[PDB]
C-alpha cells in the first residue's frame, strides 16, 4: 500500500518565459497582450466616426466643390481621413491654425451649417457672381468652395463693405473665411480697385487686420494668386464684425457646433463599419481588456498601453511535464 | 524549483490527475487512483485567479488621441511630442516584460511551494507508518484500505 | 513538558491588499500614501506667496484700480488667484504672451516698483491728463491703470515722442506698455491725429513696430475701442527706446525684479495662514514624506508622485489571527 | 504561506505574546508564559524598517509646477502636456498600486520563513528528545525546567 | 536566508572550494577536500546568466536627443520638455534602484535555496545511515570511502 | 568519515545592496550602471560631427567672415558648438525661428553649398559692392556674411528687382536671406531710396511680405541698424522668387542638403578624435551595453536611460561568508 502526492499535467504546448528560463512549458496560461484586431473603423463609444474619403478637413470645412457629400455631417466621434483625402484647398494658400483646428474639431456633439451671411443679398452694390475659378473646378466647371463667398469689385468701384453677425445660436460658432493675395498689385486693382485695401475681422475676442500681400510667386495648380483661410469660435451672444475694402474671401455658411471633450483623426484605408469600441486603431478595432497592445503606437479611446513586445504570456498553471 | 518539489524529487506531472492542481495517487489491495487535493488547489486558483486581476484592474486608463500633427515650423515640439510617446512605450515595454519574467516566476514557485506543502502535511501524519521513497511517495508500514487512504487525504490519519 | 514556537498577534483590524489575496488583516502596517492636508496655503520653503485676491496677475501688472492693495508687492515663492480674480484688464485688449508672463513671474526674488517714465513732466508738449476710461473706473469716478500712462493729442497737434530707458538697476527690469487700437479711422485722429500713426519699441534684444488696427468691432464692458498689452525684460545694462506718432500707452511705473528659479500660480480660495512646506496643493499643504499623494494632480515643490490611489498601505507585521 | 508555518501548521496567532514577532510558549512543571525570540525579531524588524526606508528614499523628486496654462489657440500642446501629466500619473499609479501588492506579499512570506527557520532551529536540537505535534509544539520525552526551556530559547540544548 | 541554509544552519562559505558555487567538503579515513556540485552549479549559472540578460535585453532604446533649445519667450514649453526630462529620468531612477533592490533579494534567496535543496537532496539518501550535524554535515554510521563519498555526491548512495 | 554539503566563498569585496540589508559582500556581482567615458567627441554610428569652433550654427550658415574653415562642411552625424561658438550675426538682428533650423539640421546626410544668385551681374542696375559693415570685420577691414549680398541703392535709384531659383538640385535647398531695418527713416533712404521699400518672398509654400521697421534702437556691436534673418526650405522642382524696392539682404549662396533622420547639437570643449559610438554626450563617449546611465541627462543616439543613481550594482555569486 502507497499513497503519492502530486501535480497536473497535460497536452498543453503554452510556453512563458521566467527570470531564470527561457521558453517554459506550462499547464495553463493567460495573455496579457493584445494583438488582434477586427480590420474595421468602428464607433468610438457609440457614436460613429466622420468619413472624408477623398477629401481631407480644410476641404471639408472649406466647401471644395468634391465634397459635396459631406454637407450634411452630424455628431461623430473622431474623423477619418484615406490615403484618397488630397482634396482640400483647390485654391492655393495658407489655412492658417489648420492643425489646431483639426484638433479642436476631433469630436463634435451636435454641428449644424447654416447661412450666416447669404450670398443673396448681403453684399449688394458689390459683384457676388463671379467668385469662381479654375482651381476650384466643379464637374468640368469653374467654381469655389461652398461655405465662402469670393466678392469682388462690382463695375469699377469697390465701396468699403460692413457686416456682422451675432451668435444667437446658443452654441459655439466656427466662422471661417479667407483673404485672397493677388500676385501683382496690377491685379490687386482689376479685381477689388482699391490698391490699399484692408480686410478686418472684429469680436469682443479677435481683432487681426489684413492687408494684401501682393507678391511675385510661382503658380501651383493653376492659379499665381494665394488665398490665406482663417477661422475662430464666436463664443454665444458674442458679436463677429466685417469690414473691407477689398480681399475679403466672406463667410456664407459657417458652423453652429457643440464641442464636449477632444478626440482625434484617424487616418486609414479600412472599412467603416457598424460595431462598437472603447478604444480604436488605424488598422482596426482593439479590445480594452488586457493591460497592453501591440497592435498600434496611435490609438483614440482608453486604450492598452502600447507595447514593442510580441509576447506578453503570464502562467496560471504550473510547469507541464506529462509522460507515463 | 525554489521548493524542491516540481522537477525536482517529485520529477513528473500526473496527466492521469485531471480535476486539480495538486493531488495523491494511491494504491493498495483494493484498487488505485488519482485525487485533486481540492483545497489547496481551489485556494491556488483563487490566488492565482486574483493575481491575474491585479495586473488587469490595476492599469488605470483615460480616453486619449496619442496623434499630435504639426507643421514644419514645429519640428522642435513634435519631436517633443515624439520622446514622449517613444518615452512612455519604452516604460511600459520594460515594465510589461519584466513585470511577466518576475511573476511568471513567482507563480511556477508558488506552485512548487503548495506541493512541497501538501508533501510535508502527509509526510507529518504517516511519521513512521510509513517510509519515504524519495519520488513523492510514501508506502505504508501497514494495510491503508480506501476509509485509511481517505483519512490521510483529508488529514484525519489516525494513530500514527 | 512542552514548548511551542509560534508567532504574535494583536486588535489591530488595519489591512492590506496582496498580489494573492484582498484585505488580509495585519498586526502592524505604514501608509505610504499621503491624502490630508491641512486645506490652507502656506509658505513655500519659507516664503509667503502673493494674494491677489479680486485682482488676476494681468490687473496686477497693469495696474487696474481695483488692485491698488497690491502696489507693495514683495518676494513671493508662488501667485495665488482666487475664483474672484476677475479684475485685470479693465480696458478690452490682448495681453500679449500672457501665459508665459504668468510662467516668468511665478517667482520672484526681490521686485520693486519704480518709476520708469515720470508722468509730471515726460512727455510735455503731450497731453497725459485726459488719459482715463469708464471701463477702468475708480470709486464711480472714470480713471486707467496705475503703471501706464495714456498719453493723448495736444490741442490738435500729435507731434512724434521719444524717450529711452537704460536698466542700471542692476537686475531685470519688467517693462510693461499698450497700443490703443481705435474702432473707427476716425477716433484714430480725434485722439492720437496722425492717421497713420506707428508705435516702435527698441532695445538691443527687440525692434517689434506697431500700426493702430482701426476696425469696427463689438463694444466690450463699455468701449468699443481696445488695448494690446506688451511686455518685455530688460536686461542690464540694456536700453530701450520708445518713439510713436501716436497710440502708444506708455509705460509709467516698471519693474526691477531678481528671478532665481520658477515656480507657478496656485488658485484656490483657501485661506492663507502662516505655515511652511515643501509642497503645496490648490486645497492646501501635503507632506513630502511619502512617495505618493492622491490629494492633488497640481502642485508646486517638491512632492509625491500624484496617484489615482486610494489606499497604498504596506505591511510591517505579519497577518493578524488571534483568538485564545 | 509560502513556507507553511503561519495559518498552516501554526495555525494560530499569539494575542499572548507581547514582546516580539516569533517567539515561544513553554508549559512545564513550574509554570508557563511566552517569550518573543529577540534575535530572529529584530532582525526582522531591522529588515522591514529598512524595506520601507528603501521604497520612501529611493523616490526622487525635484521642485517642480504641474500646471500650465495655455490660450485658445494651444490645445495641440495643452493636449500634449495633458498626455504627459495623464501619462506620468498613469505610470506611477500602476507601479505603486503594484509595488506594494507584491512587496506585501513578500513580507508576509518573509514572516512565515522566519516561524518556519525558527521552529525547525527547534526541532534541530530537541532531534528525538522530543515528540512533534503538528501544531507548532513540542512534548518533552522527558522534564525541562526552566533552564532547559532556556537552553532551548537561546539555542544551547544539551545533549540530543 | 529566507531558506535558512545561507548565514544560517551552515553559517560559512568554503574559501577552499574554487570550483564552483555549491558543493561537498568529504572526510574519511582515505583523505579530504572540496568538490563543488557541477549540476547544481551549471544550472544556477545558467539562470543568474538569464536573469542579467534579461534586465539588460529588455531594455528597449530608440536614437533621440534629448536636448531641446527654446527662445525667452518659450518657458513654458521648455519646462514643458523639462516636466518630460525629469519625469521619465525619475522613473527610470525608482526602478533601477528598486528593481536592483528586489532583484538582489531573489538572487541570494535563490542561492540559500539551492543550498537547502542539495543538502536535502543528500539529507534524503543518507537517511539513518549518518547522524546529522547541525553545521550542514554529515557523520556516516559507517565507513565511507571515495567510491561511497562518489555515490553520493552523484546521488547514487547505496541501501540506506 | 563525514560528509558536508556547503556555498562558495572568496576574496571578493564587491557589495550590493538588497531590500533587507544595506551593503552585503557578495561572491560574484555585475555592474548595471555606466557611469564612464572616453572624455572624447566621437562618431555617432560612424560618421563624425560638425565642429564649429569659435562659430555658432547662424555664423556657419550665414557665412559670418570668422567661419570661413566651415565654408567646406560635409555630412556630419551631430554638431558640435564651444564654450567659445559666439560668432554668428555679428550684425545685430534677430535669426527668425532659429532654434528651429538648428533641430532640423541637427543631422544631415549631403549637404553643397551653391551659388544660388551670383553676385556678379545678377543685380545689374543695382549697388552690390558696397555691402559692407564694421561689425562683421574680416582681419581689421569692413566686411560682410559670405553667403548673402547686401544689395543698396544704385547711384540715387533704387529700381524694382525681381529674382527666381528652381530647385533642380534633386533635394531640399536651403535659402537664407535678410531684411535689413534701419534705424531712421532717413537712412531708409540714403540706402535703399525708396522711403515704402518691401520685400516679398515668393514659393510655393511661401509668401510672407517685408516691409522695413524703422525705429530708435540701441546701437549693438556698433550698429544702431538691424537684419533680421529668414529661411526656407524649397522642395524639388519649387521654385522661390524674391522682388523687392530696398532692404532686401539677398541670398548669395544656398545649400542643397539631403536630410534623412534628425539628430542633435552638443556643446561641449572635449576633443573630437576619431573613434565610434551609438551614444554620444557632451562628456564623452558612452557605452551602449548597459541598461542605465548617470554620465549626463543630455545624450544623442541609443542611449541607456538616465539615472541620478550612483550605484546599480547587481549580485550574481551569493553572500562572501569566508574565513577558516
Ligand atoms: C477674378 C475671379 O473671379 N476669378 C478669376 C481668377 C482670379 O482672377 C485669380 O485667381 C486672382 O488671383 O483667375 C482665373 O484664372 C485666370 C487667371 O489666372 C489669369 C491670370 O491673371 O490667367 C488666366 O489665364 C490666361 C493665361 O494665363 C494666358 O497665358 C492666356 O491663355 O490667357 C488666359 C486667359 O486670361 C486664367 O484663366 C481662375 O480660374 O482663378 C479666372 C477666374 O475667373
Ligand atoms: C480719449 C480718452 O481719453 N478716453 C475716452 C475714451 C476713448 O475715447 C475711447 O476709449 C477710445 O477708444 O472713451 C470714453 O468713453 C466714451 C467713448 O466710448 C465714446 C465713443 O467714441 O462714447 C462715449 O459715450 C457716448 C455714447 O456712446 C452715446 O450713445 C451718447 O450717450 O454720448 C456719449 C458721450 O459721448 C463714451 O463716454 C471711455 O470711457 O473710455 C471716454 C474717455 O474720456
Ligand atoms: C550702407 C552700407 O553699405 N553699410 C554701412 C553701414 C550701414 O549704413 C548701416 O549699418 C545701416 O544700418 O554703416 C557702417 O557704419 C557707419 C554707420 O553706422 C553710420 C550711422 O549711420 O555711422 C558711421 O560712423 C559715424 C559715427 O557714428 C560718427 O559719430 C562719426 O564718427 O562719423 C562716423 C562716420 O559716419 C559708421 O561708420 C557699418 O559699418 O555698418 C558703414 C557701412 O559702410
Ligand atoms: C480632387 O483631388 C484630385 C487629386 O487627388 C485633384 O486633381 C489633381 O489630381 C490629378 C490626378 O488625379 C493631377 O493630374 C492634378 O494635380 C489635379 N488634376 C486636376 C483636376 O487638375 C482635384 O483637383 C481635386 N478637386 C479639386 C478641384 O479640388
Ligand atoms: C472688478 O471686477 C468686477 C467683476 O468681478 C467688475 O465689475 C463687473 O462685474 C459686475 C458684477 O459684479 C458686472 O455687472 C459687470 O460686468 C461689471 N460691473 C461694472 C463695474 O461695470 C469691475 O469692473 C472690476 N474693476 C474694474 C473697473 O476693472
Ligand atoms: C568673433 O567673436 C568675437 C568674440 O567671441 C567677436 O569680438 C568681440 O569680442 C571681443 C573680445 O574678444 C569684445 O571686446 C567685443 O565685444 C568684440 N570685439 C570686436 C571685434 O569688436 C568678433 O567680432 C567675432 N567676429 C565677428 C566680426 O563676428
Ligand atoms: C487536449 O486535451 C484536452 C483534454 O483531454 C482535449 O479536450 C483536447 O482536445 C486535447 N487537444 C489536443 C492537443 O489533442
Ligand atoms: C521557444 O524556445 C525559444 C525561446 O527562446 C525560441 O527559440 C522559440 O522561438 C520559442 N518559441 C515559442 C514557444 O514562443
Ligand atoms: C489595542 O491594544 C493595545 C495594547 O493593549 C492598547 O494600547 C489599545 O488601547 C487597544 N485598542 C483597542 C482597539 O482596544
Ligand atoms: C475589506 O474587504 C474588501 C476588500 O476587497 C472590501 O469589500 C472592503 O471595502 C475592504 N475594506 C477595507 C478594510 O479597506
Ligand atoms: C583574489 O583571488 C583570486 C583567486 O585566487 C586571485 O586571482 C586574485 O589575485 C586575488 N586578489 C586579491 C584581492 O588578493
Ligand atoms: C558600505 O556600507 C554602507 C552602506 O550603507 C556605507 O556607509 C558605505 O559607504 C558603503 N560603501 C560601499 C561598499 O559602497
Amino acid at each position: 500500500d502507497t499513497i503519492c502526492i502530486g501535480y497536473h499535467a497535460n497536452n498543453s504546448t503554452d510556453t512563458v518565459d521566467t527570470v531564470l528560463e527561457k521558453n517554459v512549458t506550462v499547464t495553463h496560461s493567460v495573455n496579457l497582450l493584445e494583438d488582434n484586431h477586427n480590420g474595421k473603423l468602428c464607433k468610438l463609444n457609440g457614436i460613429a466616426p466622420l468619413q472624408l474619403g477623398k477629401c481631407n478637413v480644410a476641404g471639408w470645412l472649406l466647401g471644395n466643390p468634391e465634397c459635396d457629400l459631406l454637407l450634411t455631417a452630424n455628431s461623430w466621434s473622431y474623423i477619418i481621413e484615406t490615403s484618397n483625402s488630397e482634396n482640400g484647398t483647390c485654391y492655393p494658400g495658407e489655412f492658417i491654425d489648420y492643425e489646431e483646428l483639426r484638433e479642436q474639431l476631433s469630436s463634435v456633439s451636435s454641428f449644424e451649417r447654416f447661412e450666416i451671411f447669404p450670398k443673396a443679398s448681403s453684399w449688394p452694390n458689390h459683384e457676388t457672381t463671379k467668385g469662381v475659378t479654375a482651381a476650384c473646378s466643379y464637374f468640368g466647371a469653374s467654381s469655389f468652395y461652398r461655405n465662402l463667398l469670393w466678392i469682388t469689385k462690382k463695375g469699377t468701384s469697390y465701396p468699403k463693405l460692413s457686416k456682422s453677425y451675432t451668435n444667437n445660436k446658443g452654441k459655439e460658432v466656427l466662422v471661417l473665411w479667407g483673404v485672397h493675395h493677388p500676385p501683382t498689385t496690377s491685379e490687386q486693382q482689376t479685381l477689388y480697385q482699391n490698391t490699399d485695401a484692408y480686410v478686418s475681422v472684429g469680436s469682443s475676442k479677435y481683432n487681426r487686420r489684413f492687408t494684401p500681400e501682393i507678391a511675385a510667386r510661382p503658380k501651383v495648380r493653376g492659379q499665381a494668386g494665394r488665398m490665406n483661410y482663417y477661422w475662430t469660435l464666436l463664443d454665444q451672444g458674442d458679436t463677429i464684425t466685417f469690414e473691407a475694402t477689398g480681399n475679403l474671401i466672406a463667410p456664407w455658411y459657417a458652423f453652429a457646433l457643440n464641442k464636449g471633450s477632444d478626440s482625434g483623426i484617424i487616418t486609414s484605408d479600412a472599412p467603416v463599419h457598424n460595431c462598437d469600441t472603447k478604444c480604436q486603431t488605424p488598422h482596426g478595432a482593439i479590445n480594452s481588456t488586457l493591460p497592453f497592445q501591440n497592435v498600434h503606437p496611435i490609438t483614440i479611446g482608453e486604450c492598452p498601453k502600447y507595447v514593442k513586445s510580441t509576447k506578453l504570456r503570464m502562467a496560471t498553471g504550473l510547469r507541464n511535464i506529462p509522460s507515463i | 524549483g525554489l521548493f524542491g518539489a516540481m522537477a525536482g524529487f517529485i520529477e513528473g506531472g500526473w496527466t492521469g490527475m485531471i480535476d486539480g492542481w495538486y493531488g495523491y495517487h494511491h494504491q493498495n489491495e483494493q484498487g488505485s487512483g488519482y485525487a485533486a487535493d481540492q483545497k489547496s488547489t481551489q485556494n491556488a486558483i483563487d490566488g492565482i485567479t486574483n493575481k491575474v486581476n491585479s495586473i488587469i484592474e490595476k492599469m488605470n486608463t483615460q480616453f486619449t488621441a496619442v496623434g499630435k500633427e504639426f507643421n514644419n515650423l514645429e519640428r522642435r515640439i513634435e519631436n517633443l511630442n515624439k520622446k514622449v510617446d517613444d518615452g512612455f512605450l519604452d516604460v511600459w515595454t520594460y515594465n510589461a516584460e519584466l513585470l511577466v519574467l518576475l511573476e511568471n516566476e513567482r507563480t511556477l514557485d508558488f506552485h512548487d511551494s503548495n506541493v512541497r506543502n501538501l508533501y510535508e502535511k502527509v509526510k507529518s501524519q504517516l511519521r513512521n507508518n510509513a517510509k519515504e521513497i524519495g519520488n513523492g511517495c510514501f508506502e505504508f508500514y501497514h494495510k491503508c484500505d480506501d476509509e485509511c487512504m481517505e483519512s490521510v487525504k483529508n488529514g484525519t490519519y489516525d494513530y500514527p
